[PDB]
């Protein structure tokens, strides 16, 4: 299954993260998720735990060859679609016009699911350049599209 | 792995200035001459000992052999300042002391306890701020 | 039923947060690569300095470098 071009990429990224926790030919299991994120997949935390991901730094370290099978195990994780996302946000939409309040937006992002931190919420809202109007409302469709299309 | 051309050109320039003879060799007279132009001039035994570090007569090729490994992966003041600048987003020109300590000791090619100690013994640090611009001047100078 | 509906909503949100986590990390990648070079430059040069700072040849060399 795994393309040789893909295995190359994983090595590039594995090496970077190896460097960042102290270059030894090993990546902390705590960073499995982020390595995979850098490779362009979007695993849930539960997904990465399932593959041996840990809950804090310094419990376990993986050499590349224990890492490859994790990345392969994560490549088939369910990834959300635009339609799932619209359906999700529409359950919070009080009048079905496509607006949600910024406070509500923060509630779903930081109060539900795999809760994000305030910093991460602040950051995504900043990076996506999402504005509220004078009544503090946002168009979630814009936000969803921007998050999906990514930083570049 | 190296060494870059600019470094070669520098070394040649250095060698050229120390060889007051234009002889193509550095000897003890060249050395005394150069040191005396810069300040204190070390005693003849220090000088002879410096010359002894070279297997033979101090040609430029011998000069190279004496410096190449030790200068191998060194970078300009500028390059190093920009290296530091990459951890200084707001361009304060300082780094939180704890931050540079963490980077140096726990990441990359980790510094051991002795490297850390000698690194910071004389480092410019004040109010928890590590002055990397000043630090870079220091590691290039004296 | 209603348990299933609540569970799928929660999973969908989690996937979106997953999309956000991804975005964030990817956005940071280039800087992470640059910082790696940066820190390599720093560690390597500090290490070179520790070796050659008491070496008489280097002390000479560094006094000559500015005059070039
Ligand atoms: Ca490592
Ligand atoms: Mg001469």
């Amino acid at each position: 299954k795994l393309s040789q071009d893909e295995i190359d990429d994983l090595k590039e990224v594995f090496e970077l993260f190896d460097f960042w926790d102290g270059r030894d030919g090993a990546v902390d299991a705590f960073k499995i998720g982020d390595v995979c994120r850098c490779l362009g997949i979007n695993p849930r935390n539960e997904d990465v735990f399932a593959v041996g991901g840990t809950h804090k730094m310094g419990e376990k370290s993986l050499p590349f060859e224990e890492f490859l099978p994790a990345y392969e195990g994560l490549m088939d994780c369910e990834q959300g679609t635009y339609a799932d996302y619209m359906e999700a946000f529409k359950t919070f939409d009080r009048e079905g016009q496509g607006f949600i309040s910024g406070a509500e937006l923060r509630h779903v992002l930081s109060g539900l699911g795999e809760r994000l931190s305030d910093e991460e919420v602040d950051e995504i809202i900043n990076l996506t350049d999402l504005q509220e109007d004078l009544e503090g409302n946002v168009k979630y469709e814009e936000f969803v599209k921007k998050v999906m299309t990514g930083p570049y | 792995a190296r060494l870059p051309q600019k470094l070669m050109q520098e070394m040649k320039e250095a060698f050229t200035m120390i060889d007051q003879n234009r002889d193509g060799f550095i000897d003890i007279n060249d050395l005394k001459e150069m040191f005396s132009s810069l300040g204190r001039t070390p005693d003849d035994k220090e000088l002879t000992a410096m010359l002894k570090e070279a297997p033979g007569p101090l040609n430029f090729t011998m000069f190279l052999s004496i410096f190449s490994d030790k200068l191998s992966g060194t970078d300009s003041e500028e390059t190093i300042r920009n290296a530091f600048g990459m951890f200084d987003e707001l361009d304060t020109k300082k780094l939180n002391i704890e931050y540079i300590k963490d980077l140096l000791e726990n990441m990359g090619d980790n510094f051991n306890k002795d490297e850390m100690r000698m690194t910071f013994k004389e480092a410019p640090v004040e109010g928890g701020k590590f002055d990397y611009v000043r630090f870079v001047a220091m590691i290039k100078g004296s | 039923l209603e348990e299933m509906r609540d569970e799928r909503l929660s999973k969908i949100i989690s996937m979106f947060q997953a999309h956000i986590r991804g975005y964030l990390i990817r956005k940071a990648y280039k800087k992470l690569q640059d910082q790696r070079i940066g820190l390599s430059v720093i560690q390597r040069n500090i290490r070179k300095w520790l070796v050659l700072r008491n070496w008489q040849w280097w002390k000479l060399y560094a006094k000559v470098k500015p005059l070039l």
